[PDB]
């Protein structure tokens, strides 16, 4: 006998775009789940971050 | 070289009376084991010869009057003859045996108000109330009983026979005999109950049981 | 001994419980030079029908390629079965239906084809089963299950009607409270609430309408319906951990067996 | 487990030439056992082959 319940609270499928916490995917089109690396070979190191 | 092992011809099986010698046997098949209870159905001891012989059964009930007369007679009674009686929960062991050799536990009771004054004695005769004294029951194991001090008396006695046990389907003579005679006479006043009465318990002690018998 | 009794003879345990794991495994050859005098036996004997057979030199086996075992009652009766099926036809009324283990109760109005031939195999279970019910039909109707166990008071079985209790008596027992438009499933289990040991299948007599049912599933609707919508339930079984089963017993025959 | 005894089948008895084989044989049952003569009714030596 299982015992696993949870209330549900507010905010019930709601969509917020406003910070990427909540704008970020749940699942993926890409075959196993794949993460990319680092390339900076074309681009001659000048990497832009801020 | 290789035995083949084969049936057991030759066994005797039974439960400590019923003798069976078989010439063709085979070995028990057992399922299961003996569980016990961690809850219980019934939370008394069980069943046994101590808790159905070994008890106290009513077996009389008189009533003492005021104008019984000195050394009159209230109860007269065989004691084993009463207890071998249907009613009674020692009859299923009595029954099916044949000779028994036992003690006996008696308790008297009897109930005045205390307006009442008197007196009785409670007296065990082995075998036979004969020609000797009244005035020498004493002599017995006995119990008094008097109105102003106390109600309940209570007489253990051993076996006491001329044999070594006893034929209940076919007795020879009484083990025991109660008697209780007025040893002092009811006296009432004016509006004071008339009587009193009177309750005789007994039971077995040291209950042997032998030879068990089908015919009854 | 206790009782008294007294032998020359062994006696030997007959017909142990699970003597061999169902899946194919190592616990050289199984036969092999050696002569097989376990080829000859006396079946009338329990003490040598426990010989091991052999009579023909085989090797082992090896072991199987899957990891479960399906040989098992927990892993078997995992899966849940078909139970029942019925279909709602007013407003406010009420069903009710037993799970009874006898093999007396025919279905519609019993155990349908894989329960009947599993309750049937031993003498007694105790323990807590697994209710699935599983909703088929209208939407926006509000609905109430509860559980009754027996000897108490509650409506008759198998038959739809209104319901003579009232809500007092109904949320005291412990009910759930769905809607058919958000979940469609109900996943609940069922308590062992007995006055008795256990509940037996194979039985005749006042004893098959005693000592057969434990417990009573009921359902109650409501806000059904609209103009024309049919809404049906169909209820299946599952076993637990908690569950138990003793004393083995010969199965139901083939004109037993039957279904929906 | 107790084992109960039977009565033997097989056995061969005789006295040094007559010899004989039972299929059904059972134990010797005999009584007393030889007694000497504290007072001889002969005191002679008794026969033999030597003295006839």
């Amino acid at each position: 006998m299982m015992r696993n319940e949870t209330r549900v609270s507010t905010t019930e499928n709601v969509v917020n775009l406003s910070n990427y916490e909540d704008a970020r995917a749940k699942m993926s089109f890409a075959l196993d789940q794949e993460d990319w690396k680092s390339d900076p070979s074309q681009g001659g190191g000048i990497k832009i971050t801020h | 070289e290789q035995m083949i092992q084969s049936v057991d011809r030759t066994a005797v099986t039974g439960a400590s009376y019923f003798t069976s010698v078989d010439q063709s046997s085979v070995h028990t098949a057992e399922v299961g084991s003996h569980q016990i209870e961690p809850l219980k159905t019934s939370v008394d001891k069980p069943g046994s010869k101590k808790t159905q012989g070994e008890k106290f059964f009513l077996i009389h009930s008189a009533r003492w009057l005021t104008t019984h007369a000195l050394f009159h007679e209230v109860a007269k009674l065989d004691v084993v003859k009463l207890l071998y009686n249907e009613q009674f929960a020692v009859q299923g062991l009595l029954r099916y045996h044949t000779y028994a050799r036992f003690g006996i536990e008696i308790q008297v009771q009897i109930n005045p108000t205390p307006f009442q004054q008197g007196g009785l004695i409670c007296a065990m005769v082995p075998g036979d109330q004969s020609y000797g004294s009244i005035a020498s029951l004493t002599v017995y194991p006995h119990g008094l009983l008097n109105c102003n001090i106390n109600n309940v008396v209570r007489i253990k006695v051993p076996f006491i026979y001329t044999r070594g046990a006893y034929h209940f389907k076919d007795p020879q003579y009484p083990v025991w005999e109660l008697t209780i005679r007025v040893w002092s006479e009811l006296n009432i006043g004016t509006g004071t109950s008339a009587y009193t009465s009177l309750n005789v318990l007994a039971r077995f002690t040291d209950l042997e049981l032998h030879g068990l018998t089908p015919l009854s | 001994d206790d009782s008294g009794g007294f032998s020359t003879t062994v006696s030997t345990e007959q017909n142990v419980p699970d003597p061999q794991v169902g899946i194919t495994t190592m616990r050289m050859d199984v036969s092999g030079v050696q002569a097989p005098v376990g080829a000859i036996t006396t079946i009338e004997d329990p003490v040598l029908a426990k010989k091991v057979p052999e009579t023909f030199p085989e090797l082992k086996p090896g072991e199987s390629r899957h990891t479960s075992d399906h040989m098992s009652i927990y892993k078997f009766m995992g899966r849940s079965h078909f139970l029942c099926t019925f279909t709602f036809n007013s407003n406010n009324k009420e069903y009710t239906f037993p799970i009874t283990l006898s093999s007396t109760s025919n279905p519609p109005h019993g155990l349908p084809s894989t329960l009947r031939w599993f309750f049937n195999l031993f003498q007694l279970y105790r323990g807590p089963l697994d209710l699935t019910i599983i909703i088929t039909g209208a939407t926006d109707v509000d609905g109430m299950a509860w559980f009754t166990p027996v000897g108490l008071a509650v409506d008759t079985p198998w038959v739809e009607k209104e319901s003579a209790l009232q809500i007092d008596y109904k949320t005291a027992l412990g009910a759930v409270r769905f809607n058919t438009r958000r979940t469609g499933n109900i996943q609940i289990r069922l308590p062992w609430y007995s006055y008795l040991y256990a509940v037996s299948g194979a039985l005749d007599g006042l004893g098959d309408k005693t000592d057969s049912t434990f417990g009573l599933v009921s359902i109650q609707i409501a806000n059904y319906n609209h103009s024309d919508e049919y809404l049906s339930f169909s209820c299946y079984l599952s076993v637990t951990e908690q569950s138990e089963f003793y004393f083995p017993r010969a199965p139901l025959n083939s004109n037993a067996m039957l279904s929906t």
